[PDB]
């Protein structure tokens, strides 16, 4: 894809997620979770079934034409007759092929933006609480419960809250002795 | 004291192979077939006022064939013809035959109004062995055979005006007999001559005495002629042998009529689009089926598959 | 400057679209500069974009 | 401490709505049509030049119906024939009609040219009182009505040379009477016959006898033939009846010129493109206006509007 | 859009921006303040225009052709003719549509992009001295009064000169 | 302490001006061209077998013209026809000279089967100088040239049926003299008159008696005429006069054969793409170099160059 | 383009680098170097090989056809085979333009994706041991030999053996 | 290990380029192969190239 999303940074889909085309998979205190995310599916299947109800349009109805088909050799109308249907047949094959493939193309790539857009709302909600792993993970340096993550996965997560536990954890300068936590109180 | 939280796709274990701008063949988790190629065999009897011609050609029902008797005053929105149509009266050829196959099939309709034509000093009515009208000879319905009476064939001068608000479409003939001792016990004259014409348009035929092939017992012809009166305008037949005269007109009409040369029978269902191979669905827009098609139809293409991604790439 | 620049290459581009026979574009030009002239700033850049405007029709 | 830096874009408060690939509908800021759906009603006089016909259609001004010889050796670009032309001479017809108007029409001049064809013995000039010229009977000014001359009507054998650079167009006719006396009275013979030939091509036609519908107080008719003397050929006229002879011949040209059916008037503007509706603007890619056009001409589409977004999508407050 | 910023994290347009097409909004300590940007403006426009171009080029001119209306009924040939003329109208109707839906698709997707393209632009300068507030907004740690507000919009800005001030408010 | 880790791309000296869908000239690494422009100017005779006919047209190698006879009994899958090609016999002109060449083209063979026509009464195989073959006067090969014999035409009614598989193809002719006494002593009867027909189709000529311009010393001509007969059909010759009667048929077939005007030499090639400017490579999609084109060809454009972009931006 | 890399915050393009399309230039204690990165050569590379196979498949064989070129003037019929090969011929150049357009603005972009998606990986590659100078070059906190550019310019490059160092010279 | 890797995929791709009939695609990878080879340091690549530019119509 164009934004190097889906068969970019993410190694491969989630045979298990049903529910959904996009959504989060998290390991915590509690265990390990998985969720689709409505947002994200919902733009997606939208933009398709646009694109396939513009496409399959019916928008062609025609009665009396020409003949198509001949018994007899005539020559010179007849000649003629078989020359305007072969040239309205190849050019609508031509239209068809193209179609096609700029469909897909552009299918493909919107869904690559559409994951790589969920991907970035999530990182710019966590702020500076979490860092990019850049296989599709987010390291969180705090304490994050159930709670937390579905706090996350709507959009409600408040990075204050944790922020200063979040640099505690991040920022540390394990080799030098006491960079680590503080433990004055 | 930490967390993971890992972004992703869904993913299937069969996807499907379609054609993109940079790739041949790359896998989708889903996606549509855009080309009809399949196809029940049957001609839906609805919505479309289907009409099945059995063993009449239109051209054979239009003058009056005897065993094309039922298709009087007929109407249709697409006539078909079958391969097993076969010509059972007066061997006939037609000089433009397609073009008026098409009018004919276009107009829609058979409906037939006679007029009162009065043949001064002619015998009416003539009738031959091989157009048999039950058990004994007969003739074309919508056809007059004009032959000598007593020992005379006058010049007949005949005039019909068109007073309506449509158009009129005469059907006429001309026999061409096999030698000149027919030509003679028929029309009198050794040469005959048939002209019909209009205020702005004329047809002037000469018979032609020759040796045909023998079909069905005879070896002469009847060609066959139209002619359109417009409102308006006069039809004016003048002729001094072998005329096979107009019994009425047709009448004209413009519409979606047309005709289809199929053999696949007709079924009780409901489709827009017809093909000689049956009737067709049109929910997606292109067809592999037939290029010859009739009604809301999708679009022809050479393509027997053409498939719309309608996923994201399958990634395992 | 930035301002001056920015409506001098869109009077070059009505230019160019005038002396090509594209009359939609040259009205999309011309209307956009007419709606970026700092009225009471760049007169020039009006009256050369009054004079475009009239190779037009 | 600090401050806030916000990035963001436009709005408009009315919007404009187009399609695209995804969406049916959608708000952009700005777009512009490129459907040209309207004529002003009137065909402008430049920069092609038109000929209205007004009363005359081509093939009338091209025989030489009396109201007609206004158009005598004209030229046009586009030739405009109305819907209420009329014919005022003798009852006609054209085989093939069609033809011989598209390429009198492709042309683009009826510049006549006469030669002095040698008709021995026949009386020529001949006029009929529903074609009149003036107070009195006429004919088509380019064709000459041949009849009887005392009483015999000799074989015509003219011969006629095309030693210029150019084609030939020849206009001949054939007189269909309408009785026996008439055909005997004029052309002596009983069964005449025309035959118009070239090297490579001949044309022979048998008059035929009858009554026709009445027109114009006529029941007898005129067919009209053409025939094309390439140059270096010869063309031969050899008849022994009811021939509608030649005057001369038409200069074929090769151009730009054509023909269309309109009704609307002529007005002193500039338009490169003209339909049977008036003259379009050729600014927009599309047009739906009519399928008959002329001239530089935006390319006919069914669709009456198609817009296209100059702008980006339009989110309001 | 597929770059996510018009109708994405930038919650709407500012139907107040009259004197461009994308732009700098900003609060500080001397009070608030907005200010076109002319270069991703001018890059819009640029291809917005040569499309335009694109498509409106004259490229059509013809004279004699065939006739396509008819008074009187002939069969064949006029069914010859009509069915050509339906065929070409038809074609070109739907390359008409096709091309309308890709550009203005195109469109689209080309202003969102250099929405997104500004917005990070202006994200690799602020540097460490500032941080995305997921809604097209940077929170500036430092000083930063109308001067350097400009110095940010025309590319000017020093990063370093604020680094420390920036730091002490950001951890 | 610390380094630099810098991202680029290549660039080139010399790039490409390519079109796109927003600028109409931005310059790319490197491009290549889609529209073929220019030919070899000469013909390849692979792997289309190519026919050239020198001096004759197709239609004159059809009849026997004298100088035509090398191409007797010839097949082709593209017929070359030149522009010094002439005529050398007698002076004749075709009814719808378009249609019999495209079928004979369409059909691809020239072979020629005589048929024993029994012409019982009349003077056969007549001659005229206009027509040199050898020493004497001559005719076309393939048709044969009835006269009177004696002092009488009868009125000549022959059959011949079609008893293969395949299509039977009749070229026969009509002669129209130049003078009343010309007709007299050819054909005894004042006016003539010639039938061919078959079980569902027939043509009737009437000979035009006239003076045409002087053809190679002979003011009368002579019109060709062809028939098709199936398979299970006859062909009936009925003529009283001014027959040109055909001396057999030719085999009808069906496949990719046509025809070519063209002045560019053949030459020994391989080359599946045919104009009449010579044989062009089918490599790229599209060819600005003739609209009339034979074989595997490129689509024609009027474009003379469009160039692919196969390269990113080049920024120096 | 619409990521804003070739043409973008890239300045310009290397007329040295020969070996590739896209590549590294690294500056460290040892000196300064060039290296191409294949991947996203093969990758652009791939895409533009795919759009050519597709373009210029051959899929058009015709034979017997109808007249195009006439020598005598005959009128209805000759007018309507005259129309029918201009609008062939009107048709065909219209695709014909339209895909060439169409087919350069996605090189163009695509090409300009991957640039800038190689850039991306770099950037995620490096972590928080490294700041984006905003015209594609890195800096990097920490000593970062030629064995270290390699391990960035392979994907074996390991963060957290350098993060300690590299924390301790970003924040002040 | 990773040039050749690089350069034998493009001789695979040139491969297939002729066994498909597509010559502007084989031109194409031909061209840059013979712009990526590293000139004085491999000669065997330039051989399989070299012969497959022999076998091409
Ligand atoms: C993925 O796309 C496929 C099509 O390629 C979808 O399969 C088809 O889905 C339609 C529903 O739109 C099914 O049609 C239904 O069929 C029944 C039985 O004939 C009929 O009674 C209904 O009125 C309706 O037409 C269809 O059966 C199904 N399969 C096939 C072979 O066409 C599939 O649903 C798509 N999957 C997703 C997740 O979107
Ligand atoms: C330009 O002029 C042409 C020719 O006059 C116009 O086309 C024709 O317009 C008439 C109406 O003035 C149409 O007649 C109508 O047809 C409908 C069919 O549903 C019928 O219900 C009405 O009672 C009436 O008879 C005619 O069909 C139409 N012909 C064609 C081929 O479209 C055209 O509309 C004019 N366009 C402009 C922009 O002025
Ligand atoms: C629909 O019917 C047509 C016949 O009208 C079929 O076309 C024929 O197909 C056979 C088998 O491939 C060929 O041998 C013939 O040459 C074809 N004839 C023509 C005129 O094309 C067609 O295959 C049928 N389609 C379907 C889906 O049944
Ligand atoms: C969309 O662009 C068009 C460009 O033509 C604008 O129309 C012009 O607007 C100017 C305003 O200064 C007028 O002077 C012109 O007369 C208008 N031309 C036409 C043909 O109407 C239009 O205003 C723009 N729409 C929006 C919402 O900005
Ligand atoms: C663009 O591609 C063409 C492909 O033909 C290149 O021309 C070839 O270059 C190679 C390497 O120098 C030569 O071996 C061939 O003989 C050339 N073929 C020709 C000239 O027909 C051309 O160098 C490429 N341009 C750029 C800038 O890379
Ligand atoms: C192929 O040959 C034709 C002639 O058969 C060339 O057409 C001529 O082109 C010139 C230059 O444009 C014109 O002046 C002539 O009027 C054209 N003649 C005809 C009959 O069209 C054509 O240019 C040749 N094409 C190539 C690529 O060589
Ligand atoms: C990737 O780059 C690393 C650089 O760290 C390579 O590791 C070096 O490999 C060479 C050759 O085997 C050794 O001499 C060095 O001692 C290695 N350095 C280190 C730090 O391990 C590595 O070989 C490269 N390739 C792969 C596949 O990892
Ligand atoms: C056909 O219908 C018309 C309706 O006006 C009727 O007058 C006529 O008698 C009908 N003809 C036959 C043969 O039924
Ligand atoms: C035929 O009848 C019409 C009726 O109007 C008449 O005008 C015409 O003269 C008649 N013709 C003959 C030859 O009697
Ligand atoms: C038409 O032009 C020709 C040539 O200029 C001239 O001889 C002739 O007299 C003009 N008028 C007519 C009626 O032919
Ligand atoms: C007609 O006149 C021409 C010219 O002199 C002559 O060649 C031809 O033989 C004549 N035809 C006759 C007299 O039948
Ligand atoms: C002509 O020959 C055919 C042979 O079948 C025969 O039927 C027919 O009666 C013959 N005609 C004459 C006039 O002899």
């Amino acid at each position: 894809g164009l934004f190097g999303a889906i068969a970019g940074f993410i190694e491969n889909g989630w045979e298990g997620m049903i529910d959904g085309w996009y959504g989060f998979r998290h390991q915590n205190s509690e265990g390990t979770g998985q969720a689709a995310d409505l947002k994200s599916t919902q733009a997606a299947i939208d933009q398709i079934n646009g694109k396939l109800n513009r496409v399959i349009e019916k928008t062609n109805e025609k009665f009396h034409q020409i003949e198509k088909e001949f018994s007899e050799v005539e020559g010179r109308i007849q000649d003629l007759e078989k020359y305007v249907e072969d040239t309205k047949i190849d050019l609508w094959s031509y239209n068809a092929e193209l179609l096609v493939a700029l469909e897909n193309q552009h299918t493909i790539d919107l869904t690559d933006s559409e994951m790589n857009k969920l991907f970035e709302k999530t990182g710019r909600q966590l702020r500076e609480n979490a860092e990019d792993m850049g296989n599709g993970c987010f390291k969180i340096y705090h304490k994050c419960d159930n709670a937390c993550i579905e706090s996350i996965r709507n959009g409600t997560y408040d990075h204050d809250v944790y922020r200063d536990e979040a640099l505690n954890n991040r920022f540390q300068i394990k080799g030098v002795s006491g960079g680590g936590g503080l433990n004055d109180i | 004291p930490g967390a993971t939280l890992c972004l992703g796709h869904h993913a299937v274990p069969n996807g499907t192979l379609v054609k993109t701008i940079t790739d041949d063949q790359i896998e989708v988790t889903n996606a549509t077939e855009l080309v009809q190629s399949s196809s029940t065999g049957k001609i839906c009897n609805n919505p479309h006022r289907i009409l099945d011609g059995i063993d009449c050609t239109l051209i054979d029902a239009l003058l009056g064939d005897p065993h094309c008797d039922v298709f009087q005053n007929e109407t249709w929105d697409l006539f078909v013809e079958r391969s097993k149509a076969f010509s059972n009266c007066y061997p006939y050829d037609v000089p433009d035959y397609a073009s008026l196959r098409s009018l004919v099939a276009s107009s829609g309709t058979l409906e037939f109004i006679t007029e009162g034509f009065t043949w001064t000093g002619v015998t009416q009515n003539g009738g031959s062995n091989a157009c048999k009208r039950g058990p004994g000879s007969g003739f074309f319905s919508r056809l007059n055979w004009l032959t000598k009476s007593g020992s005379t064939y006058p010049v007949l001068n005949v005039t019909m005006p068109n007073n309506d608000n449509f158009d009129k479409l005469y059907i006429w003939g001309v026999h061409h007999p096999s030698t000149n001792q027919e030509q003679t016990s028929l029309y009198v004259q050794a040469s005959g001559r048939v002209t019909v014409s209009t205020r702005r348009s004329q047809q002037t035929i000469i018979p032609n005495i020759g040796s045909r092939p023998w079909v069905r017992g005879l070896s002469s012809r009847i060609s066959i002629y139209w002619t359109i009166v417009k409102p308006g305008d006069v039809l004016v037949i003048n002729s001094n042998g072998n005329l096979i005269a107009p019994r009425g007109y047709f009448k004209m009409r413009t519409g979606k009529s047309s005709i289809m040369r199929s053999d696949a029978p007709i079924d009780t269902c409901i489709s827009e689009c017809i093909t000689p191979n049956g009737s067709i669905p049109n929910d997606k827009p292109f067809q592999n089926v037939n290029k010859i098609t009739y009604g809301a139809c999708p679009k022809y293409v050479k393509q027997n598959t053409l498939k719309l991604a309608t996923g994201m790439r399958n990634v395992p | 400057s930035q301002h001056e620049k920015f409506l001098e290459w869109m009077l070059r581009k009505i230019e160019e679209a005038i002396k090509r026979g594209n009359k939609i574009s040259a009205e999309f030009l011309i209307n956009l500069a007419k709606n970026f002239i700092h009225v009471l700033g760049d007169d020039e850049i009006r009256r050369r974009l009054e004079r475009l405007e009239r190779q037009l029709h």
